[PDB]
């Protein structure tokens, strides 16, 4: 999450107290079908990867 | 001397005076705004990180180095060998008589050596400096130059860099320890550093005495 | 010596000075972008 | 004046987080730490002591 | 001496200077990468 | 300038976690850490010294 | 230079779990740790106090 801040402007100190609780960190896994071509999509998995409770109305960044 | 006129340190003209702002344009309007230089997009919560040439920046110069080294080496070596037949029997005194087998040496040696080196440095302080250039990927080069004048002399600290954006804290600061081409200089002039140069003599036989 | 003329270790101007942006093309924007590398 | 040089070989995976990695984990570490000016020149050996050290017998 | 020039352990030049990336090609892509090797 | 050089043969299952190997599992261990410079130089005997280490009856 | 050299033979079911053994259990065991420089010379007796510890008559 401090690399993302970063990258997008935000320079958060270190060292410093951060507990988050609408934030999962995921694996996401899926499937290069045959011939594909670029600007086509895919199907994609999620799934959670430490101690998360639920991932019922997430968004993927 | 005291009465050869010289030019102070801040030079010109120390004051400014305030222009009357333009007539207001007689529209129905209160609002009246003088012609405003338009600069360009300014982000809202992005930190205030220099993005152009001209954007101030504050380093903060805290350095500590301090390198040693060191070694010996030694060698040793005694020897003593001693013989003598006090009273000899008469059968041997065809061989041994007259002190004629009687010996005694000794010997001894001895090597030590030794050496070593060690340098250090530090540096702490504050200073604002400039972006000149962009480079072709996001770096900055930046260049800086504070000079104070104490009652008689003048001290120069210059300071000049590379910058990643990225390693720029939320106050708009960076530890010196993380500029990529660090060049820093902390000089002076007056007596005061005339006082501290080795005389032409004492520095010619620093470097041509036989030892 | 001390009066001996030397090169400072930071050589070069050491400030800068900023350039006026461009000038804001007419469209029906506020946002506009210099060019961006 | 001092010089701090450095020259090194290293591995992407290993930098850590703050980009920064330890100087022993570089492979072909050249590192140096040198200086001029009179201080520097005080401590070299006299050209007399330096032929000495080395062609004395003992 | 201290005057004899030597050279010193880190030979060469101790700085380099970023290369500026190539050209978008203009499909509808925003993603480009640089040809990785 | 000092140098410290090595040179060996590793077996790969010996090697930690964090890339790194105890010196006494390398096969052919060459380690060598030596020195030039006056300092090194204050360090070798004298060649009347050297030659009486050797020759000398006792 | 120092000079540690080993020599012997193993048998199989006596390694441990970590790929080692006691020099106890190696059959014919020859071990070696000498050096040379100048610190190894002055370890040997000289040729003349060497005659003498052989020849002398006490």
């Amino acid at each position: 999450l401090n690399n993302m801040l970063s990258q997008l402007g935000i320079t958060v100190p270190t060292g410093t107290n951060m507990q988050l609780k609408n934030v999962a960190a995921v694996m996401v896994t899926a499937s290069y079908p045959p011939f594909a071509r670029q600007g086509q999509t895919i199907d994609v998995v999620v799934s959670s990867m430490g101690n998360a409770k639920s991932l019922r109305g997430g968004t993927l960044l | 001397c005291a009465w050869i006129p010289a030019k102070p340190l801040v030079q010109g003209a120390t004051t400014a005076q305030p222009i009357p702002g333009p007539v207001p344009v007689a529209n129905g309007s209160i609002f009246q705004s003088a012609q405003p230089i338009n600069y360009g997009y300014q982000p809202l919560f992005e930190d205030r990180r220099p993005r152009n040439i001209g954007d101030t920046l504050t380093i903060v110069l805290q350095e500590n180095v301090s390198a040693s080294k060191s070694s010996s080496a030694n060698a040793s070596r005694d020897g003593k060998t001693s013989f003598g037949f006090d009273t000899v029997p008469r059968y041997l005194q065809g061989l041994f008589g007259n002190s004629r087998a009687d010996m005694e040496a000794s010997g001894g040696n001895s090597f030590n050596g030794k050496g070593g080196a060690n340098a250090s440095n530090t540096f702490s302080g504050t200073l604002t400096v400039t972006v000149d250039q962009v480079l072709a990927n996001g770096n900055l080069h930046v260049v800086g130059e504070k000079q104070i004048a104490i009652n008689q002399g003048t001290e120069f600290i210059r300071f000049s860099g590379v910058v990643n954006p990225r390693t720029i804290s939320g106050s708009n600061s960076v530890p010196s320890t993380q500029v990529a081409d660090a060049r820093i200089e902390y000089v002076g002039n007056g007596y005061i550093n005339e006082a501290q140069n080795m005389g032409w003599l004492q520095r010619f036989f620093l470097n041509l005495s036989p030892m």
